[PDB]
RNA sequence: UUACU
């Protein structure tokens, strides 16, 4: 029965959630004061939003989990599809 | 990190897969310090970054606002991990502490150096069959497990608020229950 | 839990599970019905929605948030007052067990904490509720199971009133087995539903009906067609169709089970009908069934005909969803055709054969074919094209208006005087809705009949009653509500008539 | 003879069934036949269905007929045919002999509307029923005549078609010909052949011409065969040798564009299709089944009730639609994951409307106020705002039965669509968040019309100026019916497909849990982990219920039979969008998997228009549309037909040969049918103004249309009705009628108000705040006479300085005054206008709505709408905009976020009347704002503007002519842009548009609620930006003020970056780009065309202000434009004033 | 008396 790794994550899954560790707020502090809005840094600032993505709290309890979880399925990485182009392109090196 | 041995689930006799039973608590509890020695590791980092961002401004000569904005940007990294490493380090890290003694938690993770370590491949083994092995890569997915998001670590670092990261109001951290765990293991 | 249990004890009981007589966990549920005589006033002070539900299911759940200008949080001070007042080291927890009867039953107040809790479910079996995890089973009394095999003693088993129940399992009389055997004071679960393991085609097969095992007769191990009349009124087949129950089939087991309750969602489409009927407002509504070929609903919705008009007082006619194949295969070839109501009733079932029928019967020769157990022996996309040939025989007479087609029958069937106020039209394949004329209401009935199997049972089946259930099931998929013939037998019984 | 003295009723026109449930099936005639006025009456008695019958026949003869914009019915067709005399300076024109010998009775009018007592009375009862409709025909007809779209001689050939359709049924005869009458136009560029046409570049500025043969191929050479039959004999003959003339007689492009525009308004009058709905009940929203059934999908999972939960399809029409959708279920899952919807939920229950339910019993158990306000959207959520976490809340309104709203449209057939209440909304609501990400995506899924000017049309300029190009625009016919259930579930595969690989907890009434599902091969219920998007979409896709139940005067409550598409749901445009972009695209891979070429360009899709652009061979080309027709022909579809090379049509907007076709006929002028923001107000002009601007490139002469919107402004928007009472009636009429003419009315018992209507002066159809309308050419002291403002002039200011320019703007400069003639605008009576804007009626209006009702009552209902949402912190909002203000300056009240949450409740008791006792302190407040400013009146100027007074000097050398305007020389660029007229020489010496301004902004309202004209106006985007040039480092803070998301805020900064060349704030202008579709949007490339002597450089901004100053003038001044170069010189204080 | 994009 291979599903038997659903069940050991959503036990610790639903430890996790329990212990009320982690809770997601609706205020955003990407960027520092008055660089959002500057223009040479108009390049950085759409790297930086197009990976950034919205604290769901049901995922930030799922990475938590996994950390300690029995891996039976072997996992894989999301496809990044990024160019390492333009030196704006360190924050997917600061995301690894 | 360091390698914490399960001292708790072997005097409680439970399953493991290994001879000694050793999970990886990702950061060390860090109480009673000014600098947090988790995050003054982050700091050499973004040195470090800040170096390498550099030489590649300069070799292809974009501006110098651009590189000062990056620059700004780093150390705005810096600020925000300051302000959280105070709450992953006291109270993640007793959560990873007590989810390893858990009773179905029974594979041993990590054991230090990334350079060497492969889970132990255990098989079930047959003399008048094919053998199944327990790891395995079959793409059978459980609705979203085995693809995983790198693009989490920017929720935890900017925009999640910590029962210790607010002190400063009245918090009285939540120390839940044995039962519930223990009764659907 | 969601719903306390000492102030609403009789819907615990009504699943078999009763309460245990009055310690860390019997002081514990007293103090979760305080909070529920608290949380009920905080949702009338402004209502219904109690104010800042973050911080509200922030205190329950979690041991968590202590708080002390003001009234706007008066309500949070007032609380946590009350939840820091008994000494708990973590907080309560919920405890929905999924089920509509129970999630219909909860109050305004609670499902509001239900977006910030992450609570506790609890899965049913088909119902009862089932007994494990340290909420349900050290809160209120692990029952005991009293089959054939554990005879006859409480002292044998080592039972306790004040901890284990009893479910009477025997097949005995309800009043003896706490009489002579020892059991009073032992208090005993009361189920008046039941369930059947039928043998099956395919294997054990599990259905239950809302009739006490006195209602109906059938044990143990009597047929399918002795009181079949009983459980098509009554019955869900609780099985992934196919299922695979025949007309040969038998009984393996039969225990008390709990009367299933009738789907929320499912009542109010068929309380629609229910409502038009009654009303001088509205002109001859229309309830519209889909189903299978093999769902067995002309003998079961030409009884419920019998329940409604004699219940509204009224005169209904069920249109008998074959009338169209049955009539036009009569005049294909008339230029004025007789649309009377009468005329149609009395034309059907079953002497006349269908005009789908017949074109089926010729479509299924060109690919030549005659035997169900040739049928096997094709295969998908081969037979598939087949069905999409046997389309184009459909098309032809839902396309246009013309004086033949199924469009204009439908209608000056359901206009003409003669009819009866509200006709019950009865559809095999859905698009046919275009058809059908005219209401809002329309139903898809999922009787206890594997349909395939009573299409090689049928008693002069053949290929053409088969081929033509797997063409209709190509063209009907679940997209309306499922219906499940007993529900409409119950929501007749709980309007409101005159 | 069936106008001058129609038959009797026959009552065989509208007959019934057997029985009295609906009209008979199949029945002709549905629209209100002429027969003569006289001859309904009832006989019998108030019951025995029959009777209601001919009561609401009746309401479609006396009620149904009228639909006049702006003043009555016969001030409006006075308007045209006052227009009409003064244009052409005489009376010899024939529209006036149809106004006599149509209607003329010798003592009165034959009939009147009452406006009181609210129905058309008639006063001959021998006129013809259907005569009502004929003003407006003749309204239309006169617009056409002086757009300069039809001539004199034309409009015979015009109105003897009308009268034509009239002998039996007046529209359904019109809906016949509206098929064929404009098909026409593909054989006469046929015919034309060799063409030499404009081309565009990819960046959308003319680069070349070149002559490209029209000939369109072989196999529509085909159609003109079957259609020229079909033109023989279902038109009047001579409406077809009208049209016969214009295949033989064309020898242009540009000549085929004449006859086109102009046979088109012969079948056209703008009137608005209104019948009672049952008539057209079975006729627009009845489900049709067109030839194929559509098959089902293999259920592969089932929950505990045997419905769909998640399902694939096997070798269908839809498996090819699956093909190409079922890939964006990985990354839709993400985007469809990361918003947190009870957050949308509350943002998409905005635009108050309604909920169906009358609320009931219980809207005494909660209210008297709250009654009131039971109609909103986001009311009848806040009032049952306790029950939007239980699931039995969407079960009890499965019981509630969908109601049908009626809507119609310009030329469409009276159509309805269903109105659905809060929780059959709620269902849908997760389908239209699902299908709205593929937005992004795949461009081609597509444009949204926040440009209004040429970016919404410069795809289709792009690919019809290119070679070995077939172009097909497909309707489907009708695509609300067509879509039965089964159709409807190839967008509930991608809806659910998309909702099991995502994470959404909660949603609303669900909760992520543990479901029994059935796994279809295998036995037994296996417990799969379902979160809430899941289960609602399961639950949404199995329920569903599509039929609309009208409640009726005549019968008792006749429901549509289901199937349809009940398109108001919440996916009522993604559902046809994502649904035809799986069957087109999906084409294309199963094509490619048998070995053919896909040979298929850019394909636009806005559901239901379809159009897509092809390229190779002739033969190649026709071997992948017929797949394209096919397969939506097996889909269930009824794809109309069209397809051409060089012609294309998307979103009623027709492009040919690199050139846009306007179609004018479809902005009526004076039809309305709204009821609802009705204006006889200073917003009556303002809905004339944008009107007027809509057909300025539909037009072939705008100077004309100037002639007509003026009078029009002039004869029917005149009279503001107003309600005093009698102490204060007698000092209202002495104190307004020292300036301009009231007009008094007969006094009343024993209602206590007499009426009273004041006239407002022509003046104050030139004002800045008023009727902000171009003028006509003044007067100043000696005279020499202003300029001639043309169609191009911007509003808002600048009609400000249309008040100096008639006090010579010149000498004013040699005199060095500020000073003011207030000899001169108390002549013509401009100073008797600004009484009237200084009075403000209208926010006086507002003012006493707003005095009443209690806001107690409202924050007890709006907090209760917080507790929904977010949840916490809309108060972080509330704060950011008061810290903003009371710190700085005012940010105003509709833009930031909780306000915008009370403001959308208010517009309930905006709504819920003016009525008697709020009318009576109306008038108490006003007179008393009266006798403040009659007390006396000066025109009151302002030190913020020294900043007009500026005036350009001609000189005796000329402009460059910018090289595209050789290449839209020829031919015909637009309609007003033929070769040396106003609109093409602006375009030639004002010249250009960029695509770097009205992309940002193209950008920036797919924020903020996009598909239509978006004027520039966007009060996000001027406030945000006063804040950002002069001011900003407070710009932090009202950021989450809109509560702009990061992404949201890197959209706006952008446009707040280039909006930094061009302009000021300090000086206002508004014009739309409706007004000005191909001139450039910016100031820039007016700096070309003025110099300004050097030493006028005297500011930081004063670059950026000057080319305002050319940008207006030379679109003021247009038409006296001989192409010099103009000069600029200013008064010393304009100097001084922009010193700081 | 009145829908969504
Ligand atoms: C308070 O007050 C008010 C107002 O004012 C009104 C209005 O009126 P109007 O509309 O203005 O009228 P007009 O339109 O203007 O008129 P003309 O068009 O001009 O001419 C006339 C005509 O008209 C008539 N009349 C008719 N009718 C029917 C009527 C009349 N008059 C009167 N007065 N009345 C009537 O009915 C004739 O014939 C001619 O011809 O209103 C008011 N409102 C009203 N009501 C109401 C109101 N509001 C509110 N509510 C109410 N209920
Ligand atoms: O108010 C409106 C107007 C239009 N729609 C839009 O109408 C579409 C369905 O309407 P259709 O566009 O399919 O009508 P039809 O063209 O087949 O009718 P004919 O021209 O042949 O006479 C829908 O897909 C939708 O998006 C609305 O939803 N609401
Ligand atoms: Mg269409
Ligand atoms: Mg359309």
């Amino acid at each position: 029965y291979p599903r038997l790794e659903g069940i050991i994550v959503q036990i610790n899954t639903g430890y996790v959630a329990s212990a009320n560790v982690i809770r997601p707020v609706s205020e955003k502090r990407y960027f520092p004061e008055n660089l959002e809005q500057n223009q040479s840094a108009a390049r950085l600032v759409s790297a930086v939003k197009a990976r950034a993505s919205e604290a769901d709290i049901s995922s930030i309890h799922l990475a938590i989990a996994r950390e300690v979880s029995p891996m039976f399925n072997v996992h894989e990485l999301k496809k990044i599809a990024e160019s390492f182009e333009d030196p704006s392109s360190i924050v997917v090196v600061l995301e690894f | 990190g360091f390698l914490r041995t399960d001292d708790l689930a072997i005097a409680a006799n439970f399953p493991r897969a290994s001879r000694n039973p050793q999970t990886y608590i990702p950061y060390t509890n860090q109480r009673g310090t000014v600098t947090n020695e988790f995050a003054s590791r982050f700091r050499t980092i973004v040195a470090t970054l800040a170096n390498v961002v550099n030489e590649r401004a300069v070799q292809d000569d974009m501006q110098k606002a651009t590189r000062s904005c990056t620059k700004q940007w780093l150390r705005h990294l810096e600020t925000q991990f300051d302000n959280i490493a105070v709450a992953h380090t006291d109270h993640l890290s007793v959560v990873y502490a007590t989810m390893s003694n858990f009773m179905l938690n029974f594979t041993n993770n990590f054991s230090g150096n990334h350079a060497t370590f492969k889970p132990d491949q255990y098989v079930i083994t047959s003399p008048e069959g094919s053998y199944k092995p327990i790891i395995e890569r079959q793409g059978e997915t459980v609705d979203g497990l085995t693809i995983i998001d790198t693009s989490i670590v920017w929720p935890i670092l900017c925009q999640c608020t910590y029962p210790l990261v607010r002190q400063s109001i009245m918090e009285e951290i939540v120390y839940p229950d044995p039962s519930t765990t223990l009764s659907q293991s | 839990f969601a719903i306390d249990p000492l102030k609403h004890s009789k819907l615990y009981e009504e699943y078999g599970l009763y309460l245990r007589p009055h310690a860390p966990t019997i002081r514990s549920i007293k103090y979760a019905s305080l909070i529920h005589s608290m949380l009920a006033e905080h949702a009338a002070r402004h209502n219904g929605t109690l104010i800042n539900p973050r911080m509200y299911a922030d205190m329950i759940t979690l041991g968590n948030t202590k708080v002390t200008a003001i009234v706007t949080y008066k309500a949070l001070t007032e609380m946590s007052t009350l939840i820091e007042s008994f000494r708990l080291p973590s907080g309560l927890t919920l405890i929905i067990f999924d089920d509509e009867k129970y999630q219909s039953l909860i109050p305004n107040y609670i499902n509001q904490l239900i977006a910030y809790t992450q609570p506790h479910i609890i899965p049913t079996w088909q119902g009862i509720a089932d007994f494990s995890d340290t909420y349900l089973r050290s809160y209120f009394k692990r029952p005991f199971e009293l089959t054939a095999s554990n005879l006859a003693a409480p002292q044998k088993h080592n039972l306790s009133p004040m901890t284990r129940s009893i479910f009477n399992n025997t097949g005995r009389e309800d009043a003896v087995i706490r009489k002579l055997y020892g059991y009073g004071e032992y208090v005993f679960i009361k189920y008046e539903g039941c369930l059947i393991t039928w043998t099956g085609i395919y294997g054990e097969v599990t259905m239950m009906v809302n009739l006490s095992k006195r209602d109906l007769g059938l044990d143990v191990g009597d047929d399918y067609l002795k009181e079949y009349k009983k459980l098509l009124f009554y019955g869900v087949i609780t099985d992934a169709i196919p299922s695979g129950i025949s007309t040969r089939s038998t009984i393996m087991k039969i225990s008390p089970h709990k009367m299933m309750n009738p789907s929320g969602g499912a009542l109010a489409v068929l309380s629609k009908f229910l409502e038009a009927v009654v009303s001088t407002n509205v002109i001859n509504a229309t309830l519209v069934v889909y189903a299978e070929k093999g769902a067995g609903k002309t003998s079961f919705l030409s009884t419920y005909a019998e329940q409604l008009s004699l219940a509204s007082g009224q005169v209904v006619g069920h249109l008998s969803s074959d009338a169209y194949g049955r009539w036009l295969a009569k005049t294909k070839d008339i230029e004025e055709p007789s649309f009377a109501y009468d005329y149609v009733l009395s034309l059907d079932t079953d002497d006349n054969e269908s005009y789908y029928e017949q074109k089926a019967s010729e479509l299924l020769m060109s690919h030549g074919i005659s035997e169900v157990a040739q049928y096997e022996l094709l295969s998908v996309r081969k037979k598939i094209k087949m069905m999409d040939e046997m389309n184009e025989v459909l098309i032809a007479q839902l396309e246009n208006a013309d004086t033949h087609s199924e469009r204009n029958f439908y209608y000056m069937v359901s206009t003409g005087k003669t009819t009866p106020r509200i006709l019950i039209v009865e559809g095999h394949f859905n698009a046919q809705d275009a058809t059908i004329a005219r209401t809002d209401t329309t139903v898809l009935l999922r009787t206890i009949n594997d349909t395939t199997q009573a299409m090689r049972d049928r008693q002069r089946g053949g290929v053409v009653q088969l081929f033509l259930r797997d063409t209709y099931y190509r063209l009907l998929p679940a997209l309306h509500t499922t219906v499940y013939p007993f529900e409409m037998l119950e929501s007749i019984k709980r309007w409101k008539w005159v | 003879n069936e106008i001058i003295n129609p038959k009797e009723y026959d009552p065989s026109d509208y007959p019934l069934a057997e029985d009295e449930s609906f009209f008979k099936q199949g029945h002709k005639y549905d629209y209100l036949v002429t027969f003569r006025a006289g001859s309904l009456t009832n006989t019998y008695e108030p019951k025995t269905k029959m009777y209601k019958l001919h009561a609401a026949l009746d309401k479609l003869m006396h009620v149904k007929q009228r639909k006049s914009r702006f003043a009555d019915l016969w001030r409006e067709l006075c308007a045209v045919i006052a227009s009409l005399d003064v244009w052409y300076q005489t009376t010899n024109y024939p529209l006036r002999t149809y106004v006599k010998l149509l209607f003329h009775k010798g003592d009165e009018f034959p009939f009147y509307e009452s406006p009181s007592q609210d129905r058309i009375i008639f006063n001959d009862k021998s006129v013809a029923s259907i005569l009502p409709t004929f003003v407006y025909t003749c309204c239309q007809v006169g617009t056409a005549i002086m757009s300069g779209i039809l001539t004199h001689v034309e409009s015979i050939v015009a109105m003897n078609h009308f009268l034509h359709c009239a002998k039996d049924s007046y529209i359904d005869e019109k809906l016949k010909i509206k098929g064929i009458g404009r098909s026409w136009y593909q054989e006469a560029l046929h015919n034309v052949c060799q063409a030499t046409v404009p081309v565009w570049s990819q960046f959308n500025e003319v680069i070349g011409h070149r002559t490209k043969s029209t000939s369109e191929p072989h196999f529509v050479s085909s159609t003109f065969i079957s259609l020229r039959a079909k033109r023989a004999e279902l038109l009047y003959p001579e409406f077809n040798a009208y049209i016969n003339r214009a295949i033989q007689l064309s020898k242009t492009q540009n000549d085929v564009a004449n006859y086109y525009a102009a046979c088109r308004a012969m079948t056209n009058d703008g009137t608005f299709l209104a019948t009672l709905t049952e008539l057209s009940l079975d006729a627009a929203v009845f489900p049709r089944i067109e030839q194929h059934l559509v098959t089902r999908p293999a259920v592969l999972m089932s929950n505990t009730r045997h419905e769909s939960l998640k399902q694939k399809y096997t070798n269908g029409v839809g498996s090819i639609a699956q093909s190409y959708l079922s890939s964006f279920t990985d990354e839709i899952a993400k985007r469809v994951n990361g918003r947190h919807h009870d957050e949308a939920w509350l943002n998409f229950l905005t635009t108050s409307s309604p909920g169906r339910k009358l609320t009931e019993i219980e809207k005494l158990e909660v209210g008297g106020d709250v009654a009131a306000w039971s109609n909103s959207r986001i009311v009848m959520q806040a009032v049952f705002a306790r029950e939007y976490r239980t699931p039995e809340r969407i079960f009890k309104s499965l019981k509630a039965p969908i109601k049908l709203v009626e809507r119609q449209q310009s030329d469409r057939r009276q159509r309805a669509i269903s109105g659905l209440d809060n929780d059959r909304l709620f269902l849908s609501f997760m389908p239209y968040t699902i299908g709205k990400q593929i937005y992004e995506l795949n461009d081609n899924a597509a444009q949204g019309k926040q440009a209004g000017n040429a970016f919404d049309i410069g795809e289709m300029l792009y690919w019809t100026s290119q070679r070995n190009v077939l172009l097909s625009s497909i309707d489907v016919a009708g695509m609300d019916a067509s879509v039965t259930t089964n159709t409807k579930d190839i967008y509930n595969t991608f809806v659910l497909d998309v909702a099991s690989k995502c994470t959404v907890p909660r949603f609303g009434p669900y909760y992520a849990k543990n479901m029994e599902v059935f796994e279809a091969g295998n036995r037994q219920s296996q417990v799969r982990y379902v979160n809430a998007a899941w289960q609602a979409c399961a639950l949404e896709a199995a329920n569903s219920q599509t039929s609309t139940s009208y409640e009726s005067e005549i019968f008792g409550q006749v429901k549509n039979a289901e199937g349809t598409y009940p398109s108001g749901r919440a996916d009522t445009s993604t559902h046809h969008t994502v649904l035809l972009q799986g069957l087109v695209r999906g084409n294309e891979l199963k094509r490619a998997s048998d070995g053919k070429n896909s040979c298929l360009a850019t394909i636009k899709i806005l559901g239901d228009d379809i159009m897509e652009i092809f390229q190779g061979s002739e033969s190649d080309t026709y071997d992948h549309a017929v797949s394209n027709a096919s397969i939506l022909n097996e889909s269930g579809f009824a794809t109309t037909a069209e397809l051409s090379q060089n012609s294309i049509v998307l979103l009623q907007q027709l492009v040919v040969n690199g050139t846009f076709w306007g179609f004018a006929d479809r902005i009526s002028l004076w039809t309305r049918e709204d009821t609802k923001d009705i204006g006889r107000l200073n917003l009556a002009m303002m809905e004339l103004n944008a009107l007027i601007d809509d057909l300025v490139f539909r037009v072939r002469r705008p100077e004309g249309l100037k002639m007509l919107g003026f009078f029009c402004g002039a004869i029917c928007l005149r009279r503001f009705t107003l309600s005093v009472d009698n102490k204060l009636y007698d000092s209202t009429y002495n104190n307004l009628s020292k300036y301009m003419t009231l007009t008094k009315y007969d006094k009343n018992p024993d209602s206590d108000s007499t009426l009273m209507s004041l006239i407002l002066p022509l003046a104050w159809l030139f004002m800045p705040r008023g009727g902000e309308y171009p003028a006509y050419p003044f007067e100043r002291r000696d005279g020499t006479f202003t300029e001639d403002e043309s169609m191009f002039t911007a509003r808002g200011a600048y009609k400000r300085r249309l008040l100096y320019d008639v006090s010579n703007i010149g000498e004013m400069i040699q005199q060095n005054s500020m000073a003011l003639d207030d000899d001169l605008l108390h002549e013509y009576g401009f100073t008797g206008a600004l009484l009237l804007i200084d009075l403000n009626i209208l926010d006086l209006i507002d003012e006493v709505k707003k005095e009443d009702i209690s806001p107690v009552k409202v924050s007890e209902l709006a907090t209760s709408l917080e507790q929904l949402g977010k949840l916490g912190e809309r108060e972080k909002s509330r704060r950011a905009a008061s810290d903003l203000k009371i710190r700085g300056h005012a940010l105003s009240n509709d833009i930031v976020y909780g306000y915008g949450l009370q403001e959308k409740i208010q517009k309930s008791a905006m709504a819920t009347k003016e009525t008697t006792v709020q009318s009576k302190r109306v008038s108490s407040r006003l007179h008393d704002v009266i006798v403040a400013k009659t007390r006396d009146y000066k025109i009151s100027t302002i030190p913020a503007d020294a900043l007009h007074l500026h005036e350009f000097e001609v000189e005796d050398v000329t402009v460059d002519l910018l090289p595209h305007a050789k290449h839209t020389s020829y031919s015909s660029l637009a309609y007003n842009m033929s070769f040396g007229s106003d609109g093409w020489f602006a375009f030639a010496l004002l010249g250009g548009l960029d695509r770097s301004a009205n992309l940002l902004r193209l950008d920036v309202a797919s924020i903020r609620g996009n598909y239509h004209k978006f004027s520039y106006d966007d009060p996000v985007f001027k406030q945000g930006y006063k804040i950002y040039k002069s001011d900003a480092t407070l710009l932090n803070d009202f950021f989450t003020a809109i509560s702009a998301g990061p992404k949201e805020q890197g959209i706006l900064l952008r446009a707040f970056a280039y909006y930094s060349l061009y302009g000021n704030v300090e000086y206002h202008y508004v014009l739309s780009p409706r007004q000005l579709f191909f001139l450039s949007d910016n100031p820039v490339s007016a700096e070309r065309l003025v110099r300004i002597p050097p030493k006028y450089y005297v500011s930081t901004q004063c670059r950026a202000l000057y080319n305002i100053f050319s940008y207006l003038h030379i679109l003021r001044s247009i038409a006296n434009n001989r192409g010099k170069r103009l000069k600029m010189v200013l008064h010393p204080g304009l100097i001084a004033y922009v010193r700081g």
